[PDB]
């Protein structure tokens, strides 16, 4: 079998996810392996698994992880670890995907000489680099007018922004120049301020998907850029878990409060306001939010938001903060009122230019109109609080869309866009010790993107199989559609959640009970956690994730009362507040439904386009330059779906050889009888002797296709033959030389 | 996409609309008038019968009939006229495209439900429908899973106790007092 003496295997280890071991006695079918480690060990072979075999060293370090014959977690982690630590290469293909590892260090590779070296070169020609993706997108756009996308995924801090920056720098250099890249880089401070938040694992996490469209003219000169956004995490504006913050802008604003300009806002310290206070952790270590405010305002100026509009924005945000302090006294089970002369509401009305008496009335009552007849009726303290928080979320989302539209006004250019290349910065799959509605939406968006990826890769495989005239049937599609239908179908988790929001006396216990009713035993992907009746498990593409129900109903509710909008629309103190709304069923939509719609807009934008994928990984938490941590990276390779992409490629024909290079490699196996001057027929004759099963390889037109094991098996038998020949020859040489010394001994 | 129609036949007012909007956009009395005087002027566009607000506007010259008395539909052709008027004129929606949800008082004859369903499937060709108890819907409307609902329209009054979503059908009381006989 493959497990012979002097084989090598990966064995699991607590402190680095896998470690190498040499098989010290060959294995036979049973329960024992004698292993030797770089010392001496015995390892129980136990159900069943044999330990993962190790690739022959010729394969280790190659530019494409799918060139490996054994494809599995430790071989991938080893090839990335050696290339990064030893070579200090940071880019590696996986199939179509480019894997990019954050070095936390500057590098020379982005010089314009290398930009020129990549230009016009196909991916085969040159070692992988982000420019090799940009150039591919550029030439795909040139061949066929179809727009192109570049898609960048990973945990925040993996370097997605710098990857996009160099990607567009490539376009700027190859097209020549129109000063887009400066404006786009100058926009990042405000989008990071309004759109990023501290999270339990990570500072400056981005809670939205940002899509930059670089537009080209008929010459493929850079015209200008357009910016869209999707999947904003609205629910964070009003609620945070422990050790989380609100969006940075709120804390930059609060810390500024001592400044002369912001005096009129009557801002307090960041733990005074209810929306900032909840998270527990007002201060990020190593950031001065008061200083960050200056960079934010500077970038507003550079993008030409007038200081009138800037003071409008900070007015609106202080409005949201003061609004969050408004506190309702329940005068009945079905009625509430705002205590008289309420200072939070007095300051909110002063800031926003509205009649105190109208906000005080409409916050506590809601209005219904039959076509002839209208009734004003009170609402409980719970509905009043839910409606105040839905108003704060609706104001924030409209301010965000407004700042994005005023950035777009600065980035657009008047030339008609012939076609565009677009770059999508999006968060990757996410798992924490506690998982919640935010993580549920993020993992559903990632299930959608991973489906569209798998189906693009399947299309490209069917094309390559046509190109080599191999039957299509050999490749099977791997479809995560059952998990999408689990999450988003009617009677899905989101559907039952939107039902339980309107249901009377809905609660997280009865929602969970409806979940267990519908899907506890009907779906393999939904499971109940053994010890709890308040949580549920979904088997996602990457991993099983356990979600707690306990938050979702509060986070899912949006309903905004028209009268409360019309109060703000009536404001005349300042012009931004009526401008935000200027724009009915949407006011009834839950956060989950707005999310599913923004995700369908995103999938429409992407399906129109031809994607190219980049995955970013963050090799260590502490930002040490060129250090690597196996237990961090295995987590991020799992979350980026690189490991499942490799698993899906390991079934099929992952290893592909040109007949020329195959023959060059394995002449040693061929007997001089059977070497023809046609290489291809020699190879077809020989491989059927060397490998018994025709299933294990396919003869393409120009390339030989192997299943995973076979190329390493041929390398093993080659090396063992060459060992036998070497030993036999060298014993002959040594024998002659001792015979010569014997001839001396006679002489 | 497709949104159910919701219709409550009552006595007196019809009120109807689309599911998931908050108040009915058709409301009108369930009344049918037929003219009783000799028509004199030739060429007037004079009409065989009037429904709803038409029969309120012209009521000086009409005999007004209620097709529903004490929640029982006594006259079926006029009830078909009232539904035809509701779907085509008031909502301007073709009923083949929408499930319909219909409301009834408890403890009234079964023939009323059999005929309501035979009519909605055979003449209107409504793809799907349901018949709901009037009192049960007032709990959905008031945000509760528990309570004794007291309901009075025109015609029938009834009490229905409900506790955590279970009805108690032996305790349902029904009374014919309400609303029209106050006017008489
Ligand atoms: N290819 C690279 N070369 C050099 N430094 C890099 C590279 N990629 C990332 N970095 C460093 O990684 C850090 C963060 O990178 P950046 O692109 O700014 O990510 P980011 O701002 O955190 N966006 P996000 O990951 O969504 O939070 C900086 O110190 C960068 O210098
Ligand atoms: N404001 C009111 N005060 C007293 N009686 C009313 C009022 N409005 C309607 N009614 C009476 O109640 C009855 C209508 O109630 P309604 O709920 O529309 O009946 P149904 O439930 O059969 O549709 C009529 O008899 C009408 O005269
Ligand atoms: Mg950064
Ligand atoms: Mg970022
Ligand atoms: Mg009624």
């Amino acid at each position: 079998e493959l497990y012979t003496k002097y084989a090598r295997v990966w064995i699991p280890d607590p402190e680095e996810v896998w470690k190498s071991a040499e098989l010290l006695k060959d294995y036979k079918p049973d329960k024992v392996l004698q292993l030797r480690l770089e010392k001496d060990l015995e390892y129980c072979l136990d159900p069943k698994e044999l330990p993962p075999l190790r690739n022959p060293d010729i394969l280790v370090g190659e530019n494409d992880l799918t060139a490996l014959s054994y494809l599995h977690e430790p071989a991938v982690l080893h090839n990335l670890k050696v290339r990064f630590i030893d070579s200090k290469l940071i880019y590696t293909y996986c199939g179509i995907v480019l894997v990019a590892i954050n070095p936390y260090e500057q590098l020379p590779i982005y010089g314009e000489d290398i930009i020129n070296a990549y230009s016009g070169q196909n991916m085969g020609d040159m070692d992988p680099h982000i420019f090799a993706v940009a150039e591919e997108a550029y030439k795909q756009m040139a061949r066929d007018e179809r727009n192109q996308s570049i898609i960048v995924s990973g945990e925040s801090g993996a370097g997605k922004t710098v990857s996009a920056k160099y990607a567009m720098r490539y376009f700027a250099t190859v097209s020549g120049s129109a000063n887009v890249e400066e404006k786009v880089l100058a926009s990042n401070p405000i989008m990071e301020s309004i759109g990023n938040a501290k999270t339990t694992r990570n500072d400056n996490s981005s809670r939205f998907g940002k899509y930059i469209e670089i537009g080209f003219d008929k010459r493929y000169r850079i015209i200008g850029a357009n910016m869209r956004t999707y999947l904003l995490e609205k629910s964070r504006v009003v609620f945070q878990a422990e050790e989380e913050r609100n969006y940075h802008i709120f804390y930059q604003l609060c810390a500024s409060a001592a400044l002369p300009e912001f005096k009129t806002l009557r801002l307090g310290n960041a733990n005074y306001f209810h929306y900032t206070k909840q998270g527990g952790s007002p201060v990020i270590d190593g950031i001065d939010d008061a200083k960050e405010m200056v960079n934010t305002r500077q970038a507003c100026t550079l993008l030409g938001i007038s200081d009138s509009y800037q003071m409008g924005i900070f007015r609106i945000l202080a409005g949201i903060l003061h609004l969050g302090n408004v506190e309702f006294a329940s005068r009945d089970s079905d009625s509430c009122a705002i205590p008289p002369k309420h200072d939070p509401l007095t300051i909110f009305c002063d800031l926003m230019g509205v009649d105190y008496e109208e906000m005080a009335h409409w916050l506590c009552h809601r209005k219904l109109a039959t076509a002839t007849e209208t009734y004003i009726k009170p609402i409980s303290k719970l509905h009043a609080i839910n409606a105040r928080d839905a108003l704060a979320k609706h104001i924030y989302a409209n301010l965000f869309n407004w700042i994005v539209d005023h950035v777009n006004k600065a980035l657009h250019s008047t030339v008609k866009q012939h076609s565009f290349i677009g770059v999508l910065d999006i968060y990757g799959f996410e798992t924490f010790e506690i998982n919640s509605f935010e993580q549920f939406c993020i993992n559903y968006a990632n299930e959608k993107l991973q489906q569209q990826f798998n189906m693009h890769v399947f299309k490209l495989e069917q094309e390559e199989y046509m190109k080599e005239q191999i039957p299509w049937t050999l490749i099977d599609f791997y479809d995560n559609q059952p998990c999408i239908n689990l999450i988003e179908a009617k009677m899905g988790v989101l559907d039952l959640l939107d039902e339980e929001c309107k249901m009377p006396k809905g609660s997280d216990d009865t929602w969970a009970q409806k979940l267990y009713n519908t899907h506890l035993n009907k779906c393999a992907l939904f499971e109940k956690p053994r010890l709890s009746n308040k949580a549920f498990i979904i088997k996602h593409f990457a991993d099983k994730v356990e979600y707690q129900c306990e938050g979702f109903l509060e986070k899912n509710k949006d309903t905004v009362y028209e009268e409360q909008i019309k109060v703000l629309k009536s404001s005349k103190k300042f012009k931004l507040l009526p401008e935000l709304f200027q724009d009915s069923k949407e006011h009834k939509k839950t956060v989950g439904h707005q999310f599913r719609n923004s995700l369908h807009l995103l999938m429409e934008t992407l399906n129109a386009t031809t994607p190219h994928y980049v995955r970013c990984i963050k090799p260590n938490d502490f930002k040490f330059p060129f250090t690597f941590d196996e237990k961090r990276a295995v987590q991020q390779l799992r979350a980026c779906g690189v490991l499942e992409t490799i698993r899906i490629s390991a079934a099929g024909f992952p290893s592909r050889w040109t007949y020329q290079e195959f023959f060059s490699r394995y002449r040693v196996l061929m007997k001089q009888k059977d070497v023809l001057s046609d290489r291809k027929q020699t190879c077809k004759n020989v491989l059927e002797k060397l490998i018994l099963d025709k299933d294990k390889y396919q003869f393409g037109k120009t390339k030989i296709f192997f299943r995973a094991g076979q190329v390493a098996y041929l390398e093993k038998i080659r090396a063992d033959k060459l060992r036998a020949a070497c030993i036999r020859i060298q014993k002959t040489i040594r024998g002659w030389l001792m015979r010569k010394k014997y001839m001396r001994m006679r002489r | 996409e497709t949104t159910a129609l919701v219709c409550d036949n009552g006595s007196g007012l019809v009120k109807a609309g689309f599911a998931g909007d908050d108040a009915p956009r058709a409301v009108f009395p369930s009344i049918v008038g037929r003219p009783r005087h000799q028509g004199v002027m030739v060429g007037m566009g004079q009409k065989d019968s009037y429904v709803g607000d038409e029969a309120q506007s012209k009521r000086g010259i009409l005999t007004l009939k209620y097709p529903i008395e004490h929640g029982i539909i006594t006259n079926w052709d006029d009830m078909e006229k009232i539904w035809h008027h509701t779907f085509y004129n008031e909502l301007r929606v073709a009923p083949e495209e929408h499930p319909t949800l219909l409301t009834e008082a408890p403890l009234n004859p079964k023939a009323n439900r059999e005929k309501m369903t035979q009519i909605m499937f055979e003449t209107f060709n409504v793809p799907a429908m349901y018949v709901a108890i009037q009192a049960v819907l007032s709990l959905y409307a008031s945000g509760r899973t528990t309570g004794i609902v007291l309901d009075s329209g025109d015609g029938v009054t009834h009490n229905v106790p409900i506790y955590e979503g279970y009805a108690l059908p032996h305790a349902i009381m029904r009374l014919d007092l309400a609303g029209r006989d106050l006017t008489d």
